[PDB]
């Protein structure tokens, strides 16, 4: 789950690259906190994640927020994720 | 001990309380800040009647998410807020689109007007008063802040399920 989590970290810095023209290079991951949703049909987690990226070179801290929703339409799981913010810390 | 769970899910316009409600009967507390795109399922064993009871609430933000919901859902709370005319406007939507998808002229319901705290009023009590009578179901306005006919709204719901 550590590798979970970092691999959704990567996701976010991917994400804020592409969406917000931006070229950070993902370090590692600081801390994360998990909240979690559960609406029928569905198991749904918004990640808190405190990381470390370079920026042009140098070790910064960064917020993101990213959004899993997992449902169950007809008797199959469909997995989606998002980016919902990110910011310097 | 015997308990008897309902299904009931929240439904109306952005905006108009649906959130707050729900937290306020599971949480007893207004939320005047809560994300307007999530949606969650809530638990509350409450007794009603006599009867001890397990309200299964589904807070809707709003597909076939959409309908999984309602062929799901036995008693429907309908929120408009009595200082929006469209959130009021959208209710006959709503109305339609669950009898659409659950395919049956009689389903529980309940109209609420919410936000009633509030010195505005853009909705006469007699206008929803009407429509829950043309449409045959009970109208209570409410309080998500002071939480002014919360339990009698849900309660009300359980009532028009065991109609049923
Ligand atoms: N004064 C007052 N404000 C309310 C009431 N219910 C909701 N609100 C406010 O109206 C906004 C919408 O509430 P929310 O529950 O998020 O609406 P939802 O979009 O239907 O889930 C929020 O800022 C709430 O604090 C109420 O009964 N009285
Ligand atoms: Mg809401």
């Amino acid at each position: 789950n550590s590798l979970e989590i970092e691999e959704l970290a990567r996701f976010a810095v991917d994400e804020h690259n592409k969406k917000e023209n931006a070229l950070l290079e993902f370090v590692r991951v600081v801390k994360a906190k998990e909240q979690h949703f559960t609406p029928w049909f569905q198991r749904n987690t918004m990640y808190y994640l405190t990381l470390e990226a370079k920026d042009g070179g140098k070790k910064k801290l960064y917020e993101a927020k990213v959004w899993v929703k997992r449902i169950m339409v007809t008797d199959k799981m469909r997995n989606f994720k998002e980016l919902q913010e990110f910011k310097p810390v | 001990s015997h308990m008897t769970e309902y299904k009931l899910v929240v439904v109306g316009a952005g905006g108009v309380g649906k959130s707050a409600l729900t937290i306020q009967l599971i949480q007893n507390h207004f939320v005047d800040e809560y994300d307007p795109t999530i949606e969650d399922s809530y638990r509350k064993q409450v007794v009603i009647d006599g009867e001890t009871c397990l309200l299964d609430i589904l807070d809707t933000a709003g597909s076939a998410m959409r309908d999984q919901y309602m062929r799901t859902g036995e008693g429907f709370l309908c929120v408009f807020a009595i200082n929006n005319t469209k959130s009021f406007e959208d209710i006959h939507h709503y109305r339609e689109q669950i009898k659409r998808v659950k395919d049956s002229e009689d389903v529980p319901m309940v109209l609420v007007g919410n936000k009633c705290d509030l010195p505005s009023r853009t909705v006469d009590t007699k206008q929803a008063q009407d429509l829950a009578r043309s449409y045959g179901i009970p109208f209570i306005e409410t309080s998500a802040k002071t939480r002014q006919g919360v339990d009698d709204a849900f309660y009300t719901l359980v009532r028009e399920i065991r109609k049923h």
